[PDB]
DNA sequence: GTTCAGTCCGACGACGCATCAGCACAGAAGC
DNA sequence: GTCGGACTGAAC
DNA sequence: GCTTCTGTGCTGATGCGTC
C-alpha cells in the first residue's frame, strides 16, 4: 500500500532516462527511509547505485518494503506522457501486479491515470562499502560531457593522469592521439574545479560507457569523480535536495 | 452471381454458364473460386481443363481482361525483364492481416505458424472497424493494378502506402479472396500448376474458342464430331506450337495481343527470335555416371566438356552497337557488366554485326592465371554501371551459339552450331574463352576428362549429343543435355555426420510438421555444439512424420550452454540434442553465419556446407561421436 | 481563368500539411462558395471536408465551377518554398492541365507551374445531423492526449458524461487513461452533452488529424452513436477543415 | 617551425565544415601571405580555393613554404572538439608528419596532433578573369533558393539582364522561377556587361553553400564557357572561392 | 500392360547487394 | 541450386 | 531555457536474385 507524491517530477523523468538505455530492466526497493536499486548493467562490466531520500517526497506512505521487478524501457515510454510541471503520484497495492501512476495538472484540469503490469527478477546484488577514495574531483557536468563527446571519436579508450596542480586526459586512435588539461580553479563555486587527492593517479576506461554515464548532465551542474588504486572509478551526480546518482566502472587492463 | 460460380460442371457453356455481363471488367471472385476448384483437385489434367474453361469465357466475355488473368495465375506482375517486383515480405504482409484483423501480432504470428498458410487467417478474424461506404466489388484488373502500384511505390517511408493498399484489398474481400490474395502476395500461391500448364490451358481454350468473332459468336467446340483421340492429336499438335512460339518469346505482352487480333495458326508468321527479346535458356537431367550416358545416347554421336562453376550469362549484340545481357531466368543483366559491354569489339569478329551468344562468365585470378571459387563471383555491386574500379576480374567460357547476322540457328544441329561458333570467334585466354571440349564414346577417356575437371575447379562433365535430337527447342525436351557431376559420380561424394539441436516448422507440404533442421558440429575442445548448417531436402513424406513424431516428445523451451549459435535463425522448437544426421554435401564456404571451425581457418568467418542433402540418421552413434571441427577444418583444406 | 490571392499564405501551408499524411490524390471543386474539397481515404476508413469562403480572400475572381485533380506529394514539396510572411496567388486557367501559383515577399517573386492530375471522383454528400455530444477544446491540448495514446494502446475508447470526458486505452504494457474537467478562454473546455455516450476509434487516424492544431487554438469534436467522428477546425474568417472517423464495433 | 593564434577560431571551424563533404583529402601549402589550398573535387567537375591572409592572424609565423596531406574528414572530427570561443594555435614541425593545435578557451587546454600523408595533387594555374556579371547579394537568400529549386529539377538555368537576374528550375512536377531586382547589408547590386543564360547541376551548389555562416554576402561570377564563380568573404582574413564548370 | 520414364510442380537451402527502417543526436527555428 | 511426389505415356 | 521539428546519418534487417 505504497504512496509517493512528487511536485518536482522532471527529476523522475531526468533519473529514469538515464537507464533505459543502460539496462532494459530493473529492481526496486521501497523502504521508510525512501528508494533505494543496485543494478548490474546489460554486458556486466559497470554498476548503477540509485538512492532517492524520503525527505525530499510532498507526501509519503511506505506501509510495507517492496522490491517491483519493472521495466525502464515501458516506464520510460510511460513517462515520456507525463507533462513537466505535472505533480506525480506512485500508488501500489501489495497484492497487485500493477503499479498505478496518477498526474494531476497545475490548472486542477487534466487528470491521467495509467498502471503498469508488475514481474520478477532474479536479483543479483554485490556489497560496496565506502572507501577512501585517492583521488575525488568535483567539476561542471557540461564540461565533461564535452569532454567525452570529443574524445570518443579520437579513441575507444581514455587515460586519465591526475596530480595536485590538475588533470590531464589522453586519448589516443588512428588520425593521432589528443591530450586536455584541467587546473584546480578558484574563484568564479558552481563553475570551479575543486581537487582532494593523495597520490598522482593514471588509469585507462573505455569511453562507449563514459558517453552513456554522461546522460545524466542536467540533474546537476557539478558532478564528482573519484580515483583508487585497482578499483572501479566512482562518478557521482547529487539529486537536488533529493538524494544521489553513482556509477561504478572496472579499470582496463 | 460468382459465388454460386461452377466451372467444373460437366458440359461447360462459355456465357450461359458465366457470372457476369458482356462487356464488364471480370469479377475477381471468380478467378479466387477457380482457384479454390484448382486447390481442390490433385489431377493435373482435371486443373488444365478447369482453368481453360474459365479462359475460354474470358475470351468470349471480356477480352482485354486476358492479360491479367494469365499473370495472375503466373503469379507475376508483368515481362520478367521489365524487373518488377512487388518487394513486400511476411513481416510487412503479417502487421497488415493483424491490423486488418485489429489484432496484436503475436497470436496471428503463432496462428499462422500453426496452420503454415498467410491464407486461412486472413479470413476469420474481422476489424469492426465499421466503414461508412460498403467497398465495390473488387475486379481482376483492379487487382492487378494495385499490384503494379504495390511494385512501383519505392522511397522513405514506402512501408506506409504498401500497408495502406494492401488495407483496401483485404478490407474489400467478400467470400474468401482474402486467402488467395495473401498466398499471392507471398509468393508461395500453392495453386499446384506452372508455366507448361498455363500455355496448355491457353492453348486448349483458344483452340476451342478462338478470338475475333462477333458477340454473341457462332461456333464453341472445335473438337466438335471429332474423336476423343484425334481430339487431342489436335490439342497436343497445337500445344507444342504455342509452347515453342512461348519458349522463343518468353512474354505474354507480345504474344496476346497479335494472338488475339490474328489467331493462333497465322501466330509464327508475325513472331520470330530477335536479340533485344529474350529466350529461355537450355537445361539438363542429372545422370549419376556413364552407364546411364551410353544408354540414353546409345544411337547417337556426343561430346564432353567441362561444367564451369559460375553462372549463366546470355549475351545479345545488335547491328545498332548496343549490347544487352540477361542472367539464366532472363533478369536484366546489363548494369552488372559495363566492362563486358567493352569487351564486346574485340571478342566478335567484325564481319558478324549481331548474335545472341550462351556462356558461363567465372571470375579469374589474373595473375595466378586460375579459376577461383563462386563465393568471389557473387560479390559483384548490383545495378550501377561504374566499369571503372573493377575489384573482381571475370572471364567468359563459351559452350553454345544461338543466333548469328539475321539467321537464327536454333532448328540446327549442335555439331554445326559449334563448328560455326569456333569458326566466327576469336579467344583470349583469362578473358574468353571457348569450353574446354572432348569428343568420345568411351569409358576411360571420359574419366581421365573427369579427373582433369575436377582438379580444374570445374562441378563435373557437360555431355550433349552432335546432331539426333540436337536441336534446341525446349518444346520437345527441355532437359536434352547431362550433367556428370562429382557427387554421385565418385560413388560417394563428401557425405559428414552431423547433431541436431532445433527444428523449423514447415509450410505447404510441410504444414503442420517440421520443414527444416539445425544441424551443429562437436567442437571438442571446447566441449560443445556449433551450429553449421540447416536442411531441408532429400527425405521422404512417410520418414518426414518419422522424423516429426521422434523429436515432438524432445522440445525444450531453452537453448542449451552445450549449444553455440549465432546469425542462423531462432528454432521453432529448441530440441535436445540426441540425434545424428548422415548428409552429403556439394561444397565446403567460408560462412559469416556459422560458428563451427571458427579459428582453424580464419579466426572470424565460420564455414558451412553448401547444398546439404540428407541421407540417413546415423542411430547406432552418439551425438558427441559425431564429425568434430577438426575433420571439418581437414575437409575444406582438402577442397583447396 | 480563376483567380485568388490571400496575405496569409501560411495558411495554406498550415492546410496542405494538415493534408498530407492521409491522402495523395483529390480533386478540387471551386464554386462561387468559395474552394471546397471532399476526399475519402485510400484505405476508405476516414474522410476529410476542405471549406476555403471566397469573402476570405483578399482578392478572389471565378468564371467557371471547376474540378481539378492534383497530387498532394508534389505541390506540397512546391508550398515548402513559401516564407511564413508571404502573399500567395493561386492561378487556374479553365482548360490547362497545369496549376499557376506567385509567392510574394513584402524585389523578390516567386512563380511555379505544377501539373495537374486527372482523378476518378469518390464524394460522400454528409447529411446534417445533430450529435449527442459536442465539444469545444483547446487543440493544444487533444495533441498532447492523441500523442500521449500513440504509445500505450492502438484502439482508443472515448467516454463521455456531464461531468467531464474520458480517454481511455490499453496495450501489452497495461491501461492508460485520462479524465478531463470543465473550466469555470481560448484555454477553456466547455461542452454541449445530451446523453452518456462510449464510442471506440482508431488512434492512427486521430494522430493524422492532430497535424492541424497550427491552424486554430480550439476545436470542436463532435460525437454521435452509430456514425462518424466529426472533428472540425474553423480557420478564422476563412473557413474549415472537417475530418469524419468511422467507429469500431 | 610554424607557430600561429588566431582569436576568432570559429572561422577555421566553419571552413573546415564547408570543405569535408565535398573534398575529403587535401594540401596545405603555408607561405608569409599565410595559407592558401587549392584542389579539386572528387568528381572533377569543381576546384575549391580557400585564402588566409597572414596579417588577419592574432599571432603568425611561417618559415617555410610548407605542403601538407591531410585528411578533411578526420581535421572536421578533430575541430568539432573546440568551442566557438575558443582561441586557437597551430604549431608545425619540418620533417615531422604531425602537426599541432593548441586549443584555448576564456582556462581550459587541448593538445590535439595529427599525422599526415603522402599525396598525388592536380594544379590548375588560374591567371586573371574579369567576370561579365558580378552579383553581390545576402547570402542565406541564396542558400534557402538552392534548397527550394533542388525538388522542381536537379538542374536551373540562370539569366542576367541589367534590370535583374531569374532563376529558372525544370523537371516532371513542373518549372519554376524566382525573379530578383536590384535595390545596407540587405542589398542587392549586379555590374553586368553581356546578359548571360547558363545551365547548372544543383548537387554542387548544395554542397558550396555550407560555407554561407562565415559571410553575411556572397558574390556571383558569370562570364561565356567558363566555370561559375561563388565567393564567401570572410570579414578582413582573405576568401574562398568555388569554381564550376558548366554543363555540356 | 505395367514396372518404368519422363514431366512438371513445389517443398527446402546458402550467400550477399541492395535497401530500407528506427532510434538517436546535432542542428536550427520558434518560443 | 537440389530431391521427392503425383501423373500420363513408354516399350519390351 | 525549452520546444517540436527537421535533416542528419549509423548501424541493423530481410527481400530477392544468383548458384
Ligand atoms: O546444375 P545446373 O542444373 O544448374 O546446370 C546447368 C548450368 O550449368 C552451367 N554450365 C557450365 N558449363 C556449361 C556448359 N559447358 N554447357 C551448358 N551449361 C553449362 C550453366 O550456367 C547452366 O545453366
Amino acid at each position: 500500500m505504497f504512496e509517493a507524491r512528487l511536485v518536482q517530477g522532471s527529476i523522475l523523468k531526468k533519473v529514469l532516462e538515464a537507464l533505459k538505455d543502460l539496462i532494459n530492466e530493473a529492481c526496486w526497493d521501497i523502504s521508510s527511509s525512501g528508494v533505494n536499486l543496485q543494478s548490474m548493467d546489460s554486458s556486466h562490466v559497470s554498476l548503477v547505485q540509485l538512492t532517492l531520500r524520503s525527505e525530499g517526497f510532498d507526501t509519503y506512505r511506505c506501509d510495507r518494503n517492496l522490491a517491483m521487478g519493472v521495466n525502464l524501457t515501458s516506464m520510460s515510454k510511460i513517462l515520456k506522457c507525463a507533462g513537466n510541471e505535472d505533480i506525480i503520484t506512485l500508488r501500489a497495492e501489495d497484492n497487485a501486479d500493477t503499479l498505478a501512476l496518477v498526474f494531476e495538472a497545475p490548472n486542477q484540469e487534466k487528470v491521467s491515470d495509467y498502471e503498469m503490469k508488475l514481474m520478477d527478477l532474479d536479483v543479483e546484488q554485490l556489497g560496496i562499502p565506502e572507501q577512501e577514495y585517492s583521488c575525488v574531483v568535483k567539476m561542471p557536468s557540461g564540461e565533461f560531457a564535452r569532454i567525452c563527446r570529443d574524445l570518443s571519436h579520437i579513441g575507444d579508450a581514455v587515460v586519465i593522469s591526475c596530480a595536485k596542480d590538475g588533470v590531464k586526459f589522453s586519448a589516443s586512435g588512428e588520425l593521432g592521439n589528443g591530450n586536455i588539461k584541467l587546473s584546480q580553479t578558484s574563484n568564479v563555486e558552481e563553475e570551479a574545479v575543486t581537487i582532494e587527492m593523495n597520490e598522482p593517479v593514471q588509469l585507462t576506461f573505455a569511453l562507449r560507457y563514459l558517453n552513456f554515464f554522461t546522460k545524466a548532465t542536467p540533474l546537476s551542474s557539478t558532478v564528482t569523480l573519484s580515483m583508487s588504486a585497482d578499483v572501479p572509478l566512482v562518478v557521482e551526480y547529487k539529486i537536488a535536495d533529493m538524494g544521489h546518482l553513482k556509477y561504478y566502472l572496472a579499470p582496463k587492463i | 452471381d460468382p459465388s454460386g460460380y461452377n466451372p467444373a460442371k460437366n458440359n461447360y457453356h462459355p456465357v450461359e454458364d458465366a457470372c457476369w455481363k458482356p462487356g464488364q471488367k471480370v469479377p475477381y471472385l471468380a478467378v479466387a473460386r477457380t482457384f479454390e476448384k484448382i486447390e481442390e483437385v490433385s489431377a493435373r489434367l482435371r486443373m488444365v481443363e478447369t482453368l481453360s474453361n474459365l479462359l475460354r469465357s474470358v475470351v468470349a466475355l471480356s477480352p482485354p481482361d486476358l492479360l491479367p488473368v494469365l499473370y495472375l495465375s503466373l503469379n507475376h506482375l508483368g515481362p520478367p525483364q521489365q524487373g518488377l517486383e512487388l518487394g513486400v515480405g511476411d513481416g510487412v504482409l503479417l502487421k497488415a492481416v493483424a491490423q486488418a484483423t485489429g489484432r496484436q501480432l503475436e497470436s496471428v504470428r503463432a496462428e499462422a505458424a500453426e496452420k503454415g498458410d498467410v491464407g486461412l487467417v486472413a479470413e476469420n478474424s474481422r476489424s469492426t472497424q465499421r466503414l461508412m461506404l460498403p467497398p465495390p466489388p473488387l475486379t481482376a484488373s483492379g487487382v492487378f493494378s494495385k499490384f503494379r502500384d504495390i511494385a512501383r511505390l519505392t522511397g522513405s517511408a514506402s512501408t506506409a502506402k504498401k500497408i495502406d493498399i494492401i488495407k483496401g484489398l483485404f478490407v474489400a474481400c467478400r467470400h474468401s479472396e482474402a486467402r488467395f490474395i495473401a498466398r499471392s502476395l507471398s509468393g508461395r500461391l500453392r495453386l499446384g500448376l506452372a508455366e507448361q500448364s498455363v500455355l496448355a490451358a491457353l492453348s486448349q481454350a483458344v483452340s476451342l474458342t478462338p478470338p475475333g468473332q462477333e458477340f454473341p459468336p457462332a461456333m464453341v467446340d472445335a473438337g466438335k464430331g471429332k474423336t476423343a483421340e484425334a481430339r487431342k492429336t489436335w490439342l497436343e499438335e497445337q500445344g507444342m506450337i504455342l509452347k515453342q512460339t512461348f519458349c522463343e518469346v518468353p512474354d505474354l505482352d507480345r504474344i496476346i495481343p497479335v494472338l488475339l487480333e490474328h489467331g493462333l495458326e497465322r501466330l509464327p508468321e508475325h513472331c520470330k527470335l530477335s536479340p533485344g527479346i529474350p529466350l529461355k535458356p537450355m537445361l539438363a537431367h542429372p545422370t549419376r555416371g556413364i552407364s546411364e550416358v551410353l544408354k540414353r545416347f546409345e544411337e547417337a554421336a556426343f561430346t564432353c566438356e567441362y561444367k564451369y562453376d559460375g553462372q549463366r550469362a546470355q549475351i545479345h549484340a545488335l547491328e545498332g552497337g548496343e549490347v544487352k545481357i540477361f542472367s539464366r531466368n532472363q533478369e536484366d543483366n546489363t548494369g552488372k557488366y559495363p566492362d563486358i559491354i567493352s569487351r564486346i569489339p574485340k571478342i566478335k569478329l567484325p564481319s558478324v554485326t549481331s548474335f545472341i551468344l550462351d556462356t558461363e562468365a567465372v571470375a579469374w585470378d589474373r595473375e595466378k592465371k586460375q579459376i577461383q571459387p563462386f563465393q568471389v563471383l557473387t560479390t559483384r555491386k548490383r545495378k550501377e554501371v561504374d566499369a571503372s574500379e573493377i575489384q573482381v576480374q571475370v572471364c567468359l567460357y563459351a559452350f553454345d551459339l544461338i543466333y548469328l547476322n539475321g539467321e537464327s540457328l536454333v532448328r540446327e544441329p549442335l555439331s554445326r552450331r559449334r563448328q560455326l561458333l569456333r569458326e566466327n570467334f576469336v579467344e583470349t585466354e583469362g578473358e574468353f574463352v571457348f569450353a574446354t571440349s572432348l569428343d568420345t564414346k568411351d569409358i576411360e577417356q571420359i574419366a581421365e576428362f573427369l579427373e582433369q575437371s575436377v582438379k580444374d575447379s570445374c562441378e563435373g562433365l557437360m555431355v550433349k549429343t552432335l546432331d539426333v535430337d540436337a536441336t534446341y527447342e525446349i518444346a520437345k525436351r527441355s532437359h536434352n543435355w547431362l550433367k556428370l557431376k562429382k557427387d554421385y559420380l565418385d560413388g560417394v561424394g563428401d557425405t559428414l555426420d552431423l547433431v541436431v539441436i532445433g527444428a523449423y516448422l514447415g509450410r505447404g507440404k510441410r504444414a503442420g510438421r517440421y520443414g527444416g533442421f539445425l544441424l551443429a558440429s562437436y567442437d571438442e575442445d571446447s566441449e560443445e555444439l556449433q551450429a553449421i548448417c540447416k536442411l531441408g531436402t532429400g527425405f521422404s513424406d512417410e520418414e518426414l512424420e518419422e522424423h516429426h513424431q521422434s523429436l515432438k516428445a524432445l522440445v525444450l523451451p531453452s537453448p542449451r550452454p552445450y549449444v553455440r549459435i549465432d546469425g542462423a535463425v531462432i528454432p521453432d522448437h529448441w530440441l535436445d540434442p540426441s540425434a545424428v544426421w548422415e548428409v552429403k554435401c556439394a561444397d565446403l564456404s567460408l560462412s559469416p553465419i556459422y560458428p563451427a571451425a571458427r579459428g582453424l581457418v580464419d579466426s572470424d568467418k565460420g564455414i558451412s556446407l553448401r547444398f546439404p542433402r540428407f541421407i540417413r540418421v546415423r542411430e547406432d552413434k552418439q551425438p558427441e561421436q559425431a564429425t568434430t571441427s577438426a575433420q571439418v577444418a581437414c575437409l575444406y583444406r582438402k577442397q583447396s
